[PDB]
RNA sequence: AGCGCAUAGUACCGUGAGGGAAAGGUGAAAAGAACCCCGGGAGGGGAGUGAAAGAGAACCUGAAACCGUGGACUUACAAGCAGUCAUGGCACCUUAUGCGUGUUAUGGCGUGCCUAUUGAAGCAUGAGCCGGCGACUUAGACCUGACGUGCGAGCUUAAGU
RNA sequence: UUUAGGAGUGAAAAGCUAACCGAACCUGGAGAUAGCUAGUUCUCCCCGAAAUGUAUUGAGGUACAGCCUCGGAUGUUGACC
RNA sequence: GUCCGGGAGUGAGGCUGCGAGAGCUAACUUCCGUAGCCGAGAGGGAAACAACCCAGACCAUCAGCUAAGGUCCCUAAAUGA
RNA sequence: AAGCGAGUUGUCUGGUAGGGGAGCGUUCAGUCCGCGGAGAAGCCAUACCGGAAGGAGUGGUGGAGCCGACUGAAGUGCGGAUGCCGGCAUGAGUAACGAUAAAAGAAGUGAGAAUCUUCUUCGCCGUAAGGACAAGGGUUCCUGGGGAAGGGUCGUCCGCCC
RNA sequence: GGACUCGGUGAAAUUGAAUUGGCUGUAAAGAUGCGGCCUACCCGUAGCAGGACGAAAAGACCCCGUGGAGCUUUACUAUA
């Protein structure tokens, strides 16, 4: 049992604009509470561990 | 269930192993068909 | 005007080496997804380069940027550069050294695949700012 | 294999201990060939000719040092051969008094030892 | 010497009429302009009118006892019920909608006139709302 | 490529006699390499080795579909696998010489090749590409015939020296 | 464990001999041969067609002739008027 | 006008004109012959499209006219009488 | 000393089976004074000429030879034979990790540990998916050890490999 | 439990080549690149079947083939 073969391709040309719709969200926006710099997404350093008090640990 | 073969080789011992040609003569040469007749090692010990 | 005459120089008084050089080979992660995470950091090496691959979400910075820094295990003082420097021209890839394995499959005659592989290139040598 | 030798010199060049000459075929052409053992069947042979350096290691054996003299490289004969003196005239002539393992005598300008 | 195109830059169109619909030089001095009017340096090839100020024009009539009848259509590929031949007064809700679909035997074939259609932009109202563009009003009466 | 073997008819295919690979190459010579780095290590630095290490410890030169990035230029509002020219359009000027090189919105329109087909442009079929194999010839007084020549009374086999 | 190949087994299906037996496989006899049909490789200067007739257990098979090219030729014989 | 020869092709076509045959004179169905055409060459006209009106080429020139086709436009050419 | 045409007129048509006819060049062979170290032959690209095929200008790179005119020989030349192998492919990163017969964690380790290890809690089989004998694989079991690769994640676990 | 967030692995049957919308018409009449006309901001993924005259072995139903094999009948005839 076999569904209709594959026979034409898509190389080049496509396989182009495949790139853009997705990609990646591309990011840099915040860079943590206070000291250095990571945040994520409203999470906490490892850092000086806080948003703006006592958490995590060096 | 039975395959087709299993292990248990008698009937390549004194009938087609080895030296087992000789009960039947004109084996010999087919014993033969392939050591003294052609090149190639033999079958029966790899 | 450096050189030309003499073809047995360039063959026996050169020096050096190849300065750049870290790539470990292998990857085991095609040569399609091995620039799409090198085609991100157009700059600034393990400084917004690290983290924006050391930190992202899934597993794509050992043996990607452990050794994207292994040139500069080798640019510690065994290869040129400096450290408030460097800088990586673009990027490209291959193939390499595979190795038949398979697992059959099903219907047809016989199933065939291929387990792939990669080449990273890491270099890190002839620049331009200062 | 690391091929080097020279085996492809063909093995009848007589040579054997104790013995006195000079080099050439480049590289030094300032070496007083001498001493040694040979190889017959595959000849190795460096003389104080190449000033190599192979430093060793330095485990925890005997070794520790590195060194920086004495070792492998290539160049088997042909070079400067026989003559007390320097140049012309070959050797391989040999007394009617057998001993072939070691005979003496040479061409017309040749030497007995 | 031939032509150059001044990718909008020299241009001085005049503004239509709508001053009184004709039975001849209606739906064809919709050229006398986007082709080449006078042509000061028409460059053929690309794509090259003007500002058609179309105005009123609701003044149109179309021929008589052979009025309420045209080649209407729509194509989609099916003949069961579509291609609606509705007839002038039938259709009567928009004729300011077709009319101007009279430059449909003028386009150079291919691109150009599948972009003309922007001088078009409906209008029958005699002259008030022209917001829909307000740059030029040099009227010139049509022979 | 050549016997399948330029050190394998390894493993084996396997129900059985019986069928089998693919694969070579660094320079003369390895001197196939001490000495600090990320790392588990593989792999990569310094620096000798190396006449010549863009040979390089799975190694000559090393063309290519696919595949790796940037850049001088154009492009989503423009429609047809493709085309060639056509005014423009950014670049360049290995000879100011209003002359060209790397090119494109767009225009005339314009339907592929192979190739068994009366017959098409087809949806008639063969085709993802790369590298090779790619066939009426070879011995034969088998014969006829163009040309050059031997001779007009002409031309030779078997091997014996 | 003998039965086997053109035999046995057999609940007859014309089922099976080792995943297809309308008569096993493998080495070997010849490549079954083939008017079927896929193809039969670099680039060309001047010329040029038949599915008409006769033949055929003969038909999209093939033979030949009018029908093409070339060597020699036909010293008045061409076709039109 | 005038034969001897090395070697072909592949035998199974289509259409308009010329008339019949099987035929509600119906059929790019089928049989026949006779000019052409496409099997071996492109166009204008014909919307583009094998035989239809005109015309079959040595490669290059953004030089001229004839026939068809047209003298309103998308792309030539007097809505001249 | 191998035959060649302007001056000119018609033909120079386009050609499928075909007739007469020219060549580009590689391998073998003749003559090698030879051509190459400033390095040719291997290859990558630039508007001279040629009936087309092709012959030409130079570097690039590359490492030791290579072709020539007069000549004969040779498995002398399609990308294209749904061929055959060798490699790159794309179906495309989706479907899928396997019988849907629950697992959390402390802690050992270290390169980070969720699936190892010392272990309290859970549950599936237990006429079983227990243990021994039968065939088989021959190296399974261990003292343990390292990721190149495999166990279709991988891993500091293997009965991989020593 | 699969269809969607994420880490690794991802092949095969097949295939000239996609700036791959449609009509109505035209064509060896089943045209999307042909005619003439109308029309879309380009791309990604989920999902669906009308679609490429869907795929596979060059229908093996049949005919052509001075093909084969197989069985039967007093078919011509060999023959234990």
């Amino acid at each position: 049992a076999k569904h209709p073969v594959p026979k034409k391709k898509t190389s080049k040309s496509k396989r182009d604009m495949r790139r853009s719709h997705h990609a990646l969200t591309a990011p840099n926006l915040t860079e943590c509470p206070q000291c250095h710099g990571k945040k994520l997404s409203h999470h906490i350093c490892p850092n000086c561990g806080y948003y703006d008090g006592r958490q995590v640990l060096a | 269930m039975k395959r087709t073969y299993q292990p248990n080789n008698r009937k390549r011992a004194k009938t087609h192993g080895f030296r087992a040609r000789m009960k039947t003569k004109s084996g010999r040469n087919i014993l033969a068909r392939r050591r003294a007749k052609g090149r190639h090692q033999l079958t029966v010990s790899d | 005007e450096q050189t030309f005459r003499n073809k047995k120089q360039r063959k026996q008084q050169v020096k050096l080496r190849k300065p750049g050089f870290a790539v470990a080979k292998y990857v085991r992660m095609s040569p399609r997804k091995v620039r799409l995470v090198v085609d991100v950091i157009r700059g600034k090496s393990v400084q917004d380069a690290e983290d924006l691959l050391r930190f992202i979400p899934r597993s794509a910075s050992e043996p990607v940027a452990k050794v994207l820094n292994s040139a500069k295990a080798n640019a510690l003082h065994n290869d040129e550069m400096l450290e408030d420097r460097l800088f990586v021209k673009e990027a490209y890839v291959d193939a390499g050294p595979t190795l038949k394995r398979l697992i059959p499959r099903a219907r047809g005659s016989a199933n065939i695949i291929k387990k792939r592989t990669s080449h990273i290139t890491i270099i890190v040598a002839e620049k331009g700012n200062k | 294999p690391r091929p080097s030798a020279g085996s492809h010199h063909n093995d009848k060049l007589h040579f054997k201990k104790g013995d006195t000459v000079i080099v050439l075929s480049g590289k030094h052409k300032g070496q007083t060939g001498k001493v040694l053992l040979a190889l017959p069947r595959d000849q190795k042979v460096v003389v104080e000719g190449v000033n190599v350096i192979t430093k060793n290691v330095k485990p925890s054996m005997t070794n520790p040092q590195g060194g920086q003299e004495q070792r492998e490289l290539a160049l088997h004969a042909s070079k400067v051969a026989l003559v007390d003196p320097e140049t012309g005239k070959a050797t391989r002539v040999r007394k009617q008094i057998v001993d072939g393992k070691k005979v003496r005598v040479a061409v017309a300008s040749g030497k007995t030892i | 010497v031939k032509t150059y195109i001044p990718k909008n830059d020299e241009q001085n169109w005049v503004v239509v009429d709508a001053s009184g619909v004709p039975l001849g030089r209606l739906a064809t001095l919709i050229a006398s302009r986007i082709r080449g009017k006078h042509r000061p340096d028409f460059t053929p090839n690309m794509i090259q009118g003007d500002f058609v100020v179309v105005i009123n024009a609701a003044q149109v009539a179309l021929t008589g006892k052979k009025l309420d009848d045209k080649v209407y259509t729509r194509y989609t590929g099916y003949q069961g019920g579509l291609k609606t031949e509705t007839a002038r007064e039938a259709l009567s809700k928009h004729p300011e909608r077709v009319i101007e679909h009279a430059v449909f035997g003028m386009l150079p074939k291919g691109r150009q006139g599948r972009a003309m259609h922007t001088r078009l932009k409906v209008y029958a109202g005699e002259t008030h709302p022209h917001s829909a563009q307000k740059p030029q009003v040099l009227k010139t009466q049509p022979l």
